[PDB]
């Protein structure tokens, strides 16, 4: 396989809308390599449109868990989640392609029911937002209000953008 | 992606 | 397999929504790993929504039928029978990743046909619920009547407060 | 597979709703095991809605016929006849965790077309309820005139009940 | 495979509707199987609805063809073409399990269009009827038109029925 | 595998309806066999509906090509142009089992749009059913006009009746 | 498999529509040959409907760009694109068997939207046509307007009239 | 497989509509290549309709940043993204077959919801048509008012419009 | 299922 | 299917 | 599930 | 199909 | 997850 | 597709 062969070479590959499953296969490989050589760096190849918060979280745990610097690479496009993970690379190590793209919004969700129910469902995602957006700021070096507003609608960034808004630290060339 | 990731 | 290179590790993985199928390939390893070596501990992984309760059942009763102590880490999402089975491993090894969620609420189903047989379905579910509410009140330390009125309606709960509950023992930093 | 594991160790996996499918893999399984050694004793772990008559009738003609005895585990749930088939174990060697759940009513079925037609699907399914009532009342050791008043509407027991009913010999607790 | 293992000890399976796919790898079994050891006999173990006619006389001329005697055994339900297969065993070497079903009726089949057409599909599955009932006749010790007359409607018939009627030769008990 | 062992004893089975895949694979192993040894016999067992006429007429062909004399057996049924194939193997070497059956009757086929474009399609398929016909003349000995009128309409015949026509050369039995 | 066989006897078998897909397989295949051994010829074996123009055209000029001859061989029905690519085989090595078909017609595509996106679709459509039709002219030595004329409409060949046409060199009988 | 005896010389194929998963697959590819040897040349076989921008682009991107110059070669047609990344190839390395077509035309997209939302699409959808049509003026030498002019709607050209284009800078004939 | 067959 | 093919 | 199935 | 394709 | 599950 | 590429 191609992407056995990028393991063996510690690049992990998340190359697809995140769920549970990629989610889970990710976290696997994640705790495999450290398990390999906790000294040795990892790196995540990303061109993602994102995905589920909670599976999103569980790999943003696992990468900040284990001993070895996970490097993040943004390849093509890391929008939503995928933005957010790439953004959560060890500082100094997050890079992306001069074309690539990174874009930014809210958690999306639904809520169906009694007025009680809905209620539930819009304390949960509100609370998941402030979350993720701590975390940006945090990330980025950005206020908490800046990453509020800036994440009202799409915010899609160039390579460039992302690199002086804080997502990522450099640019690959050549 | 080397240099630098790796 | 990453999954078969984990299993070495004692580790079993409870990465998707519970179903008999995935009940009896869990209670599988869970008899294999007692057989290969009753003293070592066990490691079961959550990340899922839940699902069957007669199958979270299962699964909860192998874990108390074998020796090896069985540990549980809830990565990403636990809800549901998730979180039930999450809250049923050894105390004092229950885990959670920094931005993992639990979420616990009463049993779903449902019923048509002549009054006599909705009667059924309904005293099957409320004794259902009742069985599983008394487990999580001895697994937490909460009475049977607040498990009852706080599974009332969907309960979103982050690691602190599923640790404040309960539900797990302690919150992995790094 | 994890259950070509559980082969070599003479345990027999019926972990689905019973259709012929499933059946012919069990009667398979049993003469592989009654042939490879007739002394030693066969486990059938069950956790099965149930499913087709004649198919769970082949099962228990099949467990009937060889020579080592057949032990039942009812683990998660043991329903219709998935329920027939634990409560037909070796006498003594009937098991349920301590969680299971065991469901015992009468057959299922549907008729169309003519008045003739309809008789006969009609005779067809009374016949097979007094010739599975006939045995359940065998097993248990319960009164005829028990079994059919407590199968005329879905009769579901905790291991407890199942005990007592006398459709299980031992609750497996650790 | 488990039924791989059965085959070499001259057991075929016939445990699913029987179609032309299903009819041309029995076909294929029974000439191995004669071709392994023409003195050998073979052990045909049915446990299906039935199905295709002329999938079931490709079987049916296969048995008869081949030098081995071919046992057939009914498991569960040998009915329509499964019960024609049965009752087309070496004589005295036909057997049927304790619970085992055993059902006989008329050939099924459509025509549309023209008269003449219909005329054309009528004519020739009256035809396939007394072929089958001819061959039934002969295979039992009834004569044509008891076996017509019976096979009207659906015909169910036990164990102990099947044996009488001339359709199996012993019943495995115990 | 059971048809790849066939195969070896230069037995090729088409036992489903034709289609260019089907005609395709039995092209190549015709092609095959025939390299392997240009002067031994190969046998086409055909348990076929019939299908594509220039799938079948590529079989036809192939068996012309070939310097090995194909013989024929009919399994079950050989309809259409499977029948036109049975009718196509070695002389004196086309064999059909007792029950099977055989069923002969002109091409069938779609043509819509303007007149002009279903004129092109009606010649064509008429132009089919004459060079159809013709070779059936030759295979039995039965005058055009015989052949032209028995094909009218879908004409089913015993493998006795085949033997009479000329489409087989003898019936195997045991 | 089977094919694999014949790739190793260079024989490519084009035997379904062609899609890009399809090219891409036959394209790699005539390179790989090409690269095995320059010197010996290739067999393009042909049974498709036709299929798409470019993907078409892409085997076509493969097939001349290679140093190896490329003889094609007609079997059962080369139509469209899949006879444009029989007549392309190397002049004095185009083969048909005796009842196979050869059709050629027009381009087929569609356009909707706006007048001038019509007129974009209708162009394309109308060059490729004379592109095809020019390579037909010279490939069968008939004269532009015959062909022009001739590919009006759906236009169905017998394997003679392919060759009295000029898109094959030789019909291949016994 | 045979695309796998191809990358060992070094060929990629891009056979395909360009979507995450294939740029992923061909990133890949690239970055192995690279490894094995970052002086020896690369070739990209294109045959595609183009597709996702960002898929496109991550592919570009990688070919810009290897050390082994990638020489691109169209083969049926190179459509869309699929002629940027032809025209991408190391100048003087970027080929077609005599009868392959190259289209260029503007990007294609979606916009639903609010007319805020509608905005953001557009933005986004204006400043890569921007930035694909400078890149695209780099690479041919046309200034970019012309490519802004010969991409407003589809723009087919053959192989020696591409090459007067710029897009190419050879023609691969003998 | 043997006594008697196999 | 022998006696005769094959 | 042992002792005592196996 | 040879003689002469292959 | 070490230390300390495993 | 080499003379050159490969």
């Amino acid at each position: 396989d191609i992407y056995s062969r990028l393991l063996k070479d510690r690049i992990i590959m998340l190359g697809s809308a995140i769920d549970d499953n990629v989610a889970n296969s990710i976290v696997s490989q994640l705790l495999f390599l450290a398990a390999e050589d906790p000294e040795k760096e990892i790196s995540l190849y990303i061109n993602s449109p994102g995905g589920s918060i909670t599976a999103g979280m569980a790999i943003y745990d696992t990468m900040q868990f284990i001993k070895p610097k996970v490097s993040t690479i943004c390849i093509g496009m890391a929008a939503s989640m995928g933005a957010f993970l790439l953004a959560a690379g060890e500082k100094g190590k997050r890079y992306a392609l001069p074309n690539s793209e990174v874009m930014i919004h809210q958690p999306l969700g639904g809520a169906q029911g009694q007025a009680t129910e809905i209620e539930i469902a819009a304390k949960r995602i509100l609370l998941l937002r402030d979350k993720l957006n701590k975390v940006l700021a945090e990330r980025t070096g950005q206020p908490l209000e800046v990453i509020e507003r800036d994440t009202d609608r799409d915010n899609f960034k160039s390579a460039e953008e992302a690199l002086e808004y804080g997502l990522i630290d450099k640019i690959l060339t050549h | 992606f080397s240099p630098a990731a790796p």
